[PDB]
């Protein structure tokens, strides 16, 4: 067991209160802070309209890509109508997984073209613009029910 | 093994979640929070009356506003600087922050802050209201002198306004008195005795008996000023009593209406440095001693504003506010140990602490100097002691203030601000605020007394009127920064997930997250000394937090 | 309605309350060009703030007096819930109806 | 419904505790008592000065002062708080009836008083003082006029807290209200010992 | 006096003030972390974004890329 | 508790000290004679803290060392159910506009609106007391 | 815990498709509850167009007219930032 590496600690209940370093933040997310905001408009703003929660992976998964984002869709904190993006830069590895009850939702011809608009961005280089021109299509493609 | 998080938090929050909840304020969070907004923007109000006197003072015509309206301007500009902006905060950062701090789940009577706060605005609208009638508000000062302000002078209904929203601006203030002082009495965390509780809340304890002390003779006084005026009733009447029967309790309230001003900004400055010099407060019994010691005292020292009226026993009051000088300068070589081989960052609160140190240091030297009648009595009503009180007390509302925002707004509000920006408000609102009241010491001891419109140009001492007016305009940009600092730093601006914003916090506050929950804690720390968030977040920390902290 | 009203006693208005006339009867005519825009705002986000007044009351309990939890420093407002419970500190949350549910438990029994 | 989650004794809670543990309305209504006994200092203070003033016979001509109705009304407002006192006896032990019978006679000669004091302001401003008339008329009319007002307003707490025993059912909180209520007026009735020593019996 | 000289004073020198700290604060490197090269490895902890759409594990489905 | 008689016990002592001092020097010293404005608003505040430590030593001489106050006490020494504090409530509005229109009724000298500002605040104080003990409508 | 439960089956309704969805406001098919946003885009501009309009007529005192330009000046502002936001999606 092993807390924050200096000044966390768990306290009388499982909440682990940690800290901040005067000058420094919190999340360190290596994305400007206004880009994201738009990713996080194109993913609940302008995702409503498709009745998922769109998660989006960006960290490593260098194993059997398939069944390393499908075991990391289950703790999407709802796992039946999800549909994840995993994307590994160390890897180059696009992958949209779905939930059990999205299916058939207008789905099926939007992972692959959700992969697509995705990957047009990511190989210009950007990483966030990528996610949002894939999180906007998989909204016009996914149909709420 | 992860968590699921959005990237980014709520940036405005959902459509329709705080109109109504303005109306139904409950909490001491939302409370303060809009004390602070609506107090802010009152300072923005009396910081514009202030350039426009500034204006006005540049040359020495009449050349931008009248007479009359420069006597409204001064007026309604000390009230909403002194009985709407500073008074309000001293009970605004205790709503943010004092049942944080004592392990109150809310504040002690959460409907009677709601109307304290809504009480405080509509004395304060009701006060402003005089700039809609058409002879204006109150011409004679802020300390309202009574053979100027019986109805047979100043006949106008803006002196009136003022009277009555000063009336229940007081009795708002009153209540925040009595809130905040049952809070840190009898609604506190079940292991922290009197004495490990913070420096703040022992601050609001004392600034609300000061309140309840000083508060009512405004309202009795005020009571009697409005009877004097309207029924016509001789209690102020000058070839009676009544104008030393103004001044004995006028200013029986306002000095210690200046240190319930005072108090609680001392308080949050000493909550600035033992977070930023990563150590003790130096001396926190001294402190904890050294607050009963000059507010005591300030209810005892009254009149040491009529050195000029010959009618007061004078040595009495002149050596009681040398005593009254001297524990706020126990309170201050307290700090001055407290940073005392710490390891100081400045990042930007405590560089508003830094800022309020050396302008409360020169002012306070000015205190003593002022406070000694022979040197006074050229210097009553002079620009001598409206840069005193300036660079007193702008020294401890504003910049405590802007320590105070931006301290106690990542756990206000669960979001930082720039820390840039800030910089620039505080390198700006210093050079700025130094350029309009370091000269007006070398002003008002060669002649230019208070509340004049205007000068002459056979008069000298124009150039020290313009040099103050480009200072009071850097201080007018200069809250520029800040407001587009809380406006990018509520909306957006760099959010924190942990506690603790700011590292090596304490006082029982940082224990709890940044946004805090509904009733202010999931979990408290079990509360040993008076730094118990610096004991959760650091436990190998206590044998060396009190193993030495007894030598010095 | 309230503003040409409050601006026909503009002169009795003007009187005791003591304003110059031309400038009530100016307030008066910006009035009723920005007060409906400042009402319409404060109309239109405070119905729906009272709409989600009443969709937190069925989705959180009913609120009441403070316990503190027992083995830690905790302060939860121990609401009471109106519809069906579950097995823990959350009951079933109930759709809305159209009608004015009770937000104090003075209200109920 | 399926029982509740807050299954306590009312939808109200006494403040905090009081077996072990200070009453938080008592301390409440203490400090804004101390505060309210400020206010009495800015209305002595008016009095005490305006009263240095006047020399010689400084009680002017038009005023005769009336003690044969003053002290019949102290009297009154005196026994009234000892009624006031067996009100907060009978609230200690739970019994709405023993609190609102104390508190509805209380009540009645506390306008009794309040009508005293009116009847001797109309009597004395018919024949003699007004208010624009006298130094020492206008502060009799404000050092004890707003104790008028004081006294309004306390029996304006009476007939609410009245109401409100009528409407609910007696809780601890509710003993709370009524041992708060019951020592703000005994703050009023000894101010107004104050007050009428100041102005009647030393002048 | 000359009452250009001392309008442009107190309307320039503020704004000279505040262009003069403002271009010596505002154009420092903020505490917010650089934008992310996609040339670089990715050297940050795993992130994973959820959205809290709806408020409140068996397989749905798959699509794959290789940029 | 017990540090807050002594608190206002320290309070007592000085403002009796200052009351007592200041009218036995204005007694003396002074110009005409005893000030009478400083001097009993000085009594009153002795008085003030008199209120105040009284009656907290009347609370903590009628008590034992509360599970708060203690010094070394756990949490969960004194962890139980606190009382009732209010929740959301749109009284208070109610209170400041009723007493400010008394206020303004007050100021610009309308005694018609003094007398309805009272009703109002009368009105509103009732709907902020009574508002957590109205019953259920008996139909 | 003296209450029964409340179910109303109402006439629900364009149909339940555009509109505002019901977590942007709690009750949206309970009634009307969305303007389209360019009549208020227009009635605010139009409004402040109204208050320039208003400097023709009976007039001496050019004090008012700071008013005017002030009053529009802040609507011309509010219905300018709203509608660049929504050009831009709510951004700065
Ligand atoms: C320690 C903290 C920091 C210290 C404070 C620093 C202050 C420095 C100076 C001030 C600058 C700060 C930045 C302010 C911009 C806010 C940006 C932001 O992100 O805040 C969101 C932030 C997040 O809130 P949220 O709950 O997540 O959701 C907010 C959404 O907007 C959902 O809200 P809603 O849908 O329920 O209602 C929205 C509405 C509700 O707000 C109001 O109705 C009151 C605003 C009064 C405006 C008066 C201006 C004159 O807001 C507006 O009115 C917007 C129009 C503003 C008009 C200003 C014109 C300027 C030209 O809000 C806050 O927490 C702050 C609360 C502020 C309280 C207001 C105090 C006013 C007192 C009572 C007013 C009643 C009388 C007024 C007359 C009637 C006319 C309305
Ligand atoms: C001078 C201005 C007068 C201000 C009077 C209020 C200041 C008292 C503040 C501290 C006292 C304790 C307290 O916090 O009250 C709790 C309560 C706060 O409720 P909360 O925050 O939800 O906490 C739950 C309670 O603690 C739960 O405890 P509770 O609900 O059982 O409260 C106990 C008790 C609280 O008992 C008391 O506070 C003593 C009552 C003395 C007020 C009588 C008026 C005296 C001034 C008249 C001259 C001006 O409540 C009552 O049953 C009696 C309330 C009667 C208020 C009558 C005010 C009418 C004024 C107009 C009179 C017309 C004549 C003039 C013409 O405050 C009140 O009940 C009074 C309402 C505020 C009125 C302000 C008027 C503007
Ligand atoms: C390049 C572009 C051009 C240049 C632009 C300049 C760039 C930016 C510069 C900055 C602009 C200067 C002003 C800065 C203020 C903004 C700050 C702010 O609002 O806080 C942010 C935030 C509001 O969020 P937001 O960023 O505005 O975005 C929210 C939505 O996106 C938006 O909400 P929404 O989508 O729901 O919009 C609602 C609004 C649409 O928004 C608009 O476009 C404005 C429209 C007019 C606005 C007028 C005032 C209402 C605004 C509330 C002010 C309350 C005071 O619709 C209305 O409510 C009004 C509809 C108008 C109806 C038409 C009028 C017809 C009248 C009847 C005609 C009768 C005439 C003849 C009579 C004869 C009878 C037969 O405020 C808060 O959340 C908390 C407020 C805290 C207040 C603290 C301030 C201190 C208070 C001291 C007391
Ligand atoms: C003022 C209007 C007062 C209307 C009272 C309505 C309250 C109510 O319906 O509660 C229902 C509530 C029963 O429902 P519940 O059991 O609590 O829950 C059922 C629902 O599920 C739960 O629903 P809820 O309880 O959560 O919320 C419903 C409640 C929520 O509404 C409120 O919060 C009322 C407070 C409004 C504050 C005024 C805003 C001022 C803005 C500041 C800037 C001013 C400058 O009522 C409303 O939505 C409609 C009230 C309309 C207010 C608009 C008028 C403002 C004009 C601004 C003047 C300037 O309790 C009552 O029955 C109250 C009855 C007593 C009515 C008269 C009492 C007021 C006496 C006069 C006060 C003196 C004020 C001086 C005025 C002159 C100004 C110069
Ligand atoms: C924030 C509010 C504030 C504060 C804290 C002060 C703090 C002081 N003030 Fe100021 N003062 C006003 C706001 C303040 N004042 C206001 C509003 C007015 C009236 C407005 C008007 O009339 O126009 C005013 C009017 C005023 C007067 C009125 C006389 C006149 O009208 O000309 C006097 C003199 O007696 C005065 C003296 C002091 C003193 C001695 C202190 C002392 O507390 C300061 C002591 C601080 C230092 C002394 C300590 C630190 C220095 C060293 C580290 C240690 C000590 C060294 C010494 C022993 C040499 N003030
Ligand atoms: C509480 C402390 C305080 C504060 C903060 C102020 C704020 C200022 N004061 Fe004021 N002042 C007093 C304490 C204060 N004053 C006192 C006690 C009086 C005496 C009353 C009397 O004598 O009767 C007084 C009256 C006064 C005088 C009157 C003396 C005379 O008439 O000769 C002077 C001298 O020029 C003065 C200087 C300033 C300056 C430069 C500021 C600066 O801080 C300016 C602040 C205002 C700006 C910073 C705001 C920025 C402008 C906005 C951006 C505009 C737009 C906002 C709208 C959208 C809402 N003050
Ligand atoms: C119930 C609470 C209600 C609270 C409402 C509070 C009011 C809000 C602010 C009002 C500001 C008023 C400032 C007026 C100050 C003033 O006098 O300015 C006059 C004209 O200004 C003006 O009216 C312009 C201001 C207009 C205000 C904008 C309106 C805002 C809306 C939203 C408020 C409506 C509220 C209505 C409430 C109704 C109920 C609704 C529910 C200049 O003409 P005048 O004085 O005659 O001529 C001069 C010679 O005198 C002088 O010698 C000479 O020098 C020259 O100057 C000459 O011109
Ligand atoms: C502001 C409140 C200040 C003080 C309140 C004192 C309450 C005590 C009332 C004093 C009674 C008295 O003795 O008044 C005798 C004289 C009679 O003289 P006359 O008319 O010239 O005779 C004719 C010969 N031809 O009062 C008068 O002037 C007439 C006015 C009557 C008293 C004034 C109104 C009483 C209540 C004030 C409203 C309070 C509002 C509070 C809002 C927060
Ligand atoms: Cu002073
Ligand atoms: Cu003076």
């Amino acid at each position: 067991e092993l807390d924050l590496p200096y000044g966390s600690a768990l306290t009388s209940s499982g909440r682990i209160s940690a800290v901040t370093e005067p000058g420094e933040l919190s999340v360190h997310y290596p994305f400007p802070t206004m880009d994201l905001v738009v990713l996080d408009d194109a993913l609940k703003y302008g995702s409503r309209a498709a009745k998922a929660r769109f998660a989006v992976y960006i960290g490593p998964l260098g194993a059997d890509t398939a069944a390393t984002a499908r075991e990391i869709l289950a703790n999407v904190p709802t796992p039946e109508n999800a549909v994840l993006l995993a994307v590994s830069p160390d890897q180059r590895a696009i992958e949209v997984v779905y939930g059990a009850d999205v299916k058939g939702r207008g789905i099926e011809s939007a992972a692959p073209l959700g992969v697509s608009a995705a990957a047009a961005s990511f190989k210009e280089g950007n990483l966030i613009d990528g996610l949002i021109s894939a999180v906007r299509v998989m909204s016009a493609g996914v149909s709420p029910a | 093994e992860l968590e699921a998080r959005r990237p980014f938090p709520e940036r405005m929050g959902p459509k329709g979640n705080l109109i109504y909840k303005l109306i139904t304020t409950t909490d001491h969070k939302l409370i303060g929070i809009m004390y602070c907004v609506v107090c802010f923007a009152f300072f923005l109000v009396g910081g514009l009356m202030a350039l426009f006197m500034r204006t006005e003072l540049a040359m020495p015509g009449l050349q931008f506003l009248s007479n009359e309206q420069f006597n409204q301007l001064f007026t309604m500009h000390g009230t909403v600087m002194l009985l709407f902006y500073a008074t309000p905060i001293v009970f605004g950062f205790a709503n943010l922050v004092l049942p944080l701090q004592i392990g109150a789940p809310d504040v002690a009577f959460p409907r009677l802050n709601a109307l304290s706060f809504w009480l405080f605005l509509f004395g304060a609208l009701i006060a402003i209201a005089g700039f809609i009638t058409p002879g204006g508000a109150a011409d004679f000062g802020w300390t309202a002198y009574s053979p100027l302000t019986d109805a047979i002078h100043s006949p106008g209904a803006g002196g009136d306004l003022w009277i009555m929203g000063l009336a229940v601006g007081g009795l708002g203030t009153i209540l925040g008195g009595v809130n905040m002082i049952t809070t840190v009495v009898c609604m506190r965390a079940p292991g922290m005795t009197m004495f490990r509780m913070p420096i703040f809340t022992w601050n609001i304890l004392v600034t609300s008996i000061l309140v309840l002390i000083a508060f009512p003779i405004l309202t009795a006084a005020l009571f009697g000023l409005a009877a004097d005026r309207h029924l016509g009733a001789h209690i102020y009447d000058p070839a009676n009593g009544g104008v030393l029967l103004w001044q004995h309790l006028f200013w029986f309230f306002g000095h210690p209406e200046v240190y319930i001003i005072a108090l609680p900004f001392f308080g949050i400055v000493s909550e600035i440095f033992p977070v930023f010099s990563r150590k003790p407060i130096f001396g926190y019994t001294t402190l904890i001693y050294a607050t009963l010691a000059i507010a005591a005292l300030s209810v005892a020292v009254w009149a040491h504003h009529m050195y000029a009226t010959g009618a007061v026993l004078l040595p009495f009051f002149s050596f009681m506010t040398f005593l009254i000088a001297v524990p706020t300068g126990i309170k201050f070589f307290n700090w001055i140990g407290t940073m005392w081989k710490g390891q100081l960052t400045f990042e930007t609160p405590m560089l508003f602490s830094v800022g309020f140190l050396i302008t409360f240091l020169l002012g306070g030297l000015s205190g003593v100097l002022l406070a000694s009648p022979p040197l006074d009595f050229h210097v009553t009503d002079s620009y001598f002691v409206i840069a005193h009180f300036h660079y007193v007390l702008f020294g401890t509302i504003v910049f405590a203030t802007y320590a105070g925002i931006y301290f106690w707004f990542p756990k206000m509000t669960g979001r930082l601000l720039d820390e840039r920006l800030g910089k620039l408000h505080f390198w700006l609102t210093f050079i700025g605020f130094h350029t309009t009241f370091l000269v007006q010491h070398w002003l008002g001891d060669e002649g230019m007394p208070r509340r004049y419109a205007d000068y002459l140009p056979t008069d000298g001492f124009t150039t020290l009127n313009v040099i103050s007016t480009v200072g009071a305009f850097i201080l007018g940009v200069s809250m520029l920064p800040f407001v587009w600092n809380v406006f990018k730093s509520w909306r957006y601006g760099e959010p924190v997930t942990v506690d603790d914003p700011w590292g090596y916090g304490n006082s029982l506050e940082w224990a709890t997250s940044c946004p805090p929950p509904r009733h202010n804690f999931t979990e408290l720390p079990r509360i040993r000394s008076e730094r118990p968030a610096f004991e959760l977040h650091y436990p190998h920390m206590v044998e060396r937090m009190r193993a030495e902290a007894h030598v010095g | 309605y309230l503003l040409l009203t409050f601006a026909c006693m503009n002169d009795i208005i003007a009187l005791k309350f003591h304003i110059s006339l031309n400038a009530t009867t100016w307030i008066g005519r910006i009035g009723m060009v920005v007060l409906p825009a400042i009402v319409y705002f404060v109309a239109y986000r405070w119905a729906i703030s009272l709409q989600r007044s009443d969709r937190e009351v069925l989705e959180h309990g009913v609120e009441t007096g403070i316990i503190k939890r027992l083995p830690h420093g905790a302060y939860v407002e121990l609401h009471q819930p109106l519809g069906p419970v579950d097995e823990h500190g959350h009951p079933i949350p109930l759709e809305y109806a159209g009608a004015p549910l009770p937000k104090r438990m003075n209200k109920l029994g | 419904m399926t029982s509740a989650v807050g299954t306590s004794g009312t939808a109200i809670t006494s403040r905090v505790h009081s077996l072990n543990r200070p009453n938080m309305v008592s301390v409440g209504t203490i400090v804004w008592l101390s505060s309210e006994l400020m206010f009495f200092a800015g209305l002595f203070a008016m009095y005490f000065t305006a009263r240095a003033q006047a020399g010689g016979a400084w009680p002017p001509e038009p005023t005769e002062l009336n003690l044969a109705l003053a002290v019949p009304v102290t009297l009154v407002l005196i026994a009234s708080s000892f009624t006031c006192q067996m009100g907060v006896f009978a609230a200690e032990r739970g019994d709405v009836f023993g609190l609102r019978r104390w508190y509805v006679i209380t009540f009645l000669m506390g306008l009794f008083f309040v009508l005293g004091q009116g009847y001797e302001y109309i009597h004395l401003v018919e024949h003699g003082t007004t208010i624009p008339g006298s130094a020492y008329g206008s502060v009799f009319y404000l050092a004890t006029g707003f104790h008028g007002l004081h006294v309004i307003g306390g029996l304006v707490a009476f007939v609410l807290l009245l109401a409100r025993t009528k409407m609910s059912k007696f809780t601890p909180a509710q003993a709370t209200a009524a041992i708060v209520v019951s020592y703000y007026w005994h703050f009023v009735d000894i101010v107004w010992i104050a007050l009428f020593a100041t102005i009647y019996f030393v002048r | 006096m000359s009452t250009a000289l001392t309008h442009g004073l107190i309307g320039g020198v503020p704004l000279v003030l505040f262009a003069v700290l403002a271009l010596i604060f505002l154009t420092r490197k903020g505490p917010h972390p650089d934008t992310y090269k996609m040339s670089d490895p990715w050297t940050h902890a795993p992130i994973l974004w959820a959205a809290e759409e709806p408020r409140e594990v068996v397989i749905g489905g798959g699509a794959s890329g290789k940029w | 508790m017990h540090i807050e008689a002594r608190l206002f016990e320290i309070l007592t002592a000085f403002f009796a000290l200052a009351a007592v001092v200041y009218a036995v020097l204005t007694a003396m010293f002074a110009t005409g004679g005893v000030e009478w404005a400083g001097t009993t608003a000085l009594v009153l505040t002795t008085g003030l803290t008199l209120i105040t430590g009284t009656f907290f030593r009347f609370v903590a001489r009628r008590l034992d060392t509360r599970p708060e106050d203690y010094e070394d006490a756990e949490i969960s020494d004194g962890a139980g159910e606190l009382g009732f504090f209010a929740p959301h409530s749109w009284w208070p509005i109610l209170i400041s506009l009723s007493f400010s229109t008394a206020a303004v009724g007050a100021a610009l000298w309308l005694p018609w609106l003094i007398a309805a500002g009272v009703a109002f605040v009368i009105t509103s104080v009732c709907g902020l007391v009574f508002e957590y003990y109205w019953g259920p409508e008996k139909h | 815990m003296s209450s029964t439960q409340d179910r109303s089956q109402l006439d629900p309704e364009v149909e339940r498709h555009t509109g505002v969805d019901v977590e942007d406001v709690p009750s949206a098919e309970w009634g009307w509850s969305h303007m389209p946003i360019g009549v208020m885009h227009i009635g605010g501009l139009l409004s402040a167009a109204f208050l320039l309009v208003m400097m023709r007529g009976n007039h001496v005192g050019h004090v008012e007219d700071w008013f005017l330009i002030g009053f529009a000046a802040v609507i011309v502002a509010l219905v300018g930032r709203n509608w660049w936001l929504r050009r831009r999606g709510w951004i700065r």
